[PDB]
């Protein structure tokens, strides 16, 4: 299975945006995951790290993003926030692995890296598994927007000022939620 | 909940100006800054405002590309500068707040703080203090009242004031608003009326003061004779 | 932009009156809307916000109403204070602003001139000043005349603001020439025309 596609990845992406990969028709070995000591977050819901090499799916998903430190707690099931309430939403019930490490090296510019985007206004809060890509100006008051950036009148996303010496809460988090559908298996441990 | 302004600065035509808005502590927080000009005797213009919580700024059409406004939340400043000023641009220069949620980011309207201001000159002209001359009271300007006063001529910038007999005389005293002659220097006149059987026992004195070259000149205004 | 028209530009009531105060927007500003006053010297001083809501400390004389574009700013009884400047504010831009200035019976203006000093004339300029003192309305003419030759160009006019004790107004005239240009004539003088003036009204000096 394409593991290595999604954690050692050159470019990731924002959570407004996460992208996902589909893991089907492989064999999967999670012991290049649970015995690496780069991970700074490794929670697993529902199943165990150390069983996964020997249980079988149907399908399994890899979403992939990037957070700020103090985020990576609203990646778990009933969690609230900016983050789980309009960009990346778990369900409650959610039967998988939740991975993220410190990503300061690489997502961090002198200037700050305004690339990593985050969506900071929404009328309604994300389903579980949606992806919102809009960019239309979010009216905050009484008078309309007309596409146009103002008073009450916002764009819907807010950037990220990565920057190096930013607290270690402040700092990019590369993320990747491991998701396993229990529904024919074609995804299996060795 | 104070707002202190730097202190009143004189450019020349074409040079850049930037004029400081410090807040009271935590103001940053929970208000946005706007910048507030007003030309003499002109109306109120808004030029922009700047959100320090979200990073964002937003200016007036008729200000675009030349207004700059930042926000110093490690010293609690705001900062507005404009690039090629003029003559149109000599104005007071106000900065003020508004209230802002920092939860939901919605702005209030209306200001609820202002400023004390900053005068702002644009001209070629160079600070100098300014010239006392007497308005005698005579025939020409008389029944039982005379009027008298002082020409406080060819000063630069703005402002300056004006006071008779070291403040003892009050009424009847009309110190008109300055004009700007072709020179670039600016012109003030004021004047009393006081009744014509003082003119001969009492003595008059006009103290003018302006500040931006440490003058004080007083100047006593006697009457003409034949 | 959203242009806000206030009307009308000058008010002329007595104390005691009521004062209804008009702004007019091209676009609708929904509720966005404040009333500021301001005095002379003074920075403005909100009263009304959010179109019909009082500021805190503001007398109960002070009302605000309307939506959308058209508003109305109502002192129920103006007070002798209440004699200033009025601005309607929408979330980005003033409006042109409304003096409320005191009505008076007409006054005719005290016209004085006075020659240049000696002081003056040996810095190598003269001016003339002519001084229109407590008249009322505020709109007078002043023409300077030097041997009956209309000048123009070299005078300058400041009117004071209405005072707080009879309600007048006061104008300032100063021509300015050189030195030389004072000696090559012997007659000026100043001609004011008012509406407490039957006739323009001369007041001259032979040099
Ligand atoms: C990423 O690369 C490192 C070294 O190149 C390797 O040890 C690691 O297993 C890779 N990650 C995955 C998910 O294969």
């Amino acid at each position: 299975c394409p593991f290595g596609e999604v954690f050692n990845a050159t470019r990731f992406a924002s959570v407004y945006a996460w992208n996902r990969k589909r893991i089907s028709n492989c064999v999967a070995d999670y012991s290049v995951l649970y015995n690496s000591a780069s991970f700074s977050t490794f929670k697993c819901y529902g199943v165990s790290p150390t069983k996964l090499n020997d249980l079988c799916f149907t399908n399994v998903y890899a979403d992939s993003f990037v957070i700020r430190g103090d985020e990576v707690r609203q990646i778990a099931p009933g969690q609230t926030g900016k983050i789980a309430d309009y960009n990346y939403k778990l369900p409650d019930d959610f039967t998988g692995c939740v991975i993220a490490w410190n990503s300061n090296n690489l997502d961090s510019k002198v200037g700050g890296n305004y690339n990593y985007l985050y969506r900071l206004f929404r009328k309604s809060n994300l389903k579980p598994f949606e992806r919102d890509i809009s960019t239309e100006i979010y009216q905050a008051g009484s008078t309309p927007c007309n596409g146009v950036e103002g008073f009450n009148c916002y764009f819907p996303l807010q950037s990220y000022g990565f920057q190096p010496t930013n607290g270690v809460g402040y700092q990019p988090y590369r993320v990747v939620v491991l998701s396993f559908e229990l529904l024919p298996a074609t995804v299996c441990g060795p | 909940v104070q707002l202190v302004q730097s202190g009143a600065e004189v450019k020349k035509p074409g040079s850049s100006v930037k004029v400081s808005c410090k807040a009271s502590g935590g103001t940053f927080s929970s208000y946005t800054i706007s910048w507030v000009r007003q030309a003499p005797g002109q109306g109120l213009e808004w030029m922009g405002r700047i959100i320090p919580i979200l990073d964002r700024v937003m200016y007036a059409q008729k200000f675009q590309g030349r207004v700059t406004i930042t926000a110093d939340k490690s010293t609690s400043t705001a900062y507005m500068e404009l690039s090629s000023l003029r003559s149109e641009d000599t104005a007071v220069y106000y900065c003020a707040r508004r209230a802002i949620d920092s939860d939901t980011y919605v702005e209030q309207s209306h200001f609820d703080y202002w400023g004390q201001g900053t005068l702002v000159t644009v001209s070629s002209a160079s600070t100098r203090g300014p010239s006392v001359f007497p308005l005698a009271p005579s025939s020409k300007s008389t029944g039982g009242t005379a009027a008298l006063g002082c020409l406080v001529k060819d000063y630069f910038p703005e402002p300056v004031t004006v006071s008779w007999n070291s403040g003892a005389l009050t009424s009847g005293v009309h110190t008109f608003p300055a004009v700007l002659q072709s020179s670039g220097l600016y012109s003030l006149s004021s004047v009393v009326t006081v009744p014509s059987s003082s003119l001969g026992t009492q003595t008059y004195i006009c103290n003018v003061n302006h500040k931006p070259s440490n003058t004080k000149v007083d100047k006593r205004v006697e009457p003409k004779s034949c | 932009e959203i242009v806000m028209t206030q009307s009308p530009a000058t008010l002329s009531l007595s104390p005691g009156e009521r004062a209804t105060l008009s702004c007019r927007a091209s676009q609708s500003v929904s509720s966005y809307l404040a009333w500021y006053q301001q005095k002379p010297g003074q920075a403005p001083s909100l009263l009304i916000y959010d179109a019909s809501n009082r500021a805190t400390g503001i007398p109960a004389r002070f009302s605000g109403s309307g939506s959308g574009t058209d508003f109305t700013l109502t002192i129920s009884s103006l007070e002798p204070e209440d004699f200033a400047v009025y601005y309607c504010q929408q979330p980005l831009t003033f409006g042109g602003g409304t003096k409320v200035e005191i009505k008076r019976t007409v006054a005719a203006p005290s016209v004085f001139i006075f020659p240049p000093s000696d002081e003056q004339l040996k810095s190598g300029t003269a001016s003339v000043v002519c001084l229109l003192n407590n008249f009322y309305p505020r709109e007078a003419k002043v023409q300077w005349k030097v041997d009956n030759a209309l000048q123009s160009g070299n005078s300058q006019e400041s009117v004071t603001e209405q005072d707080s004790k009879d309600s007048t107004y006061s104008l300032s005239s100063t021509l300015t020439l050189s030195k030389a240009d004072y000696e090559k004539h012997k007659v000026y003088a100043c001609e004011v025309t008012h509406q407490g003036l039957s006739s323009p009204v001369t007041k001259s000096f032979n040099r």
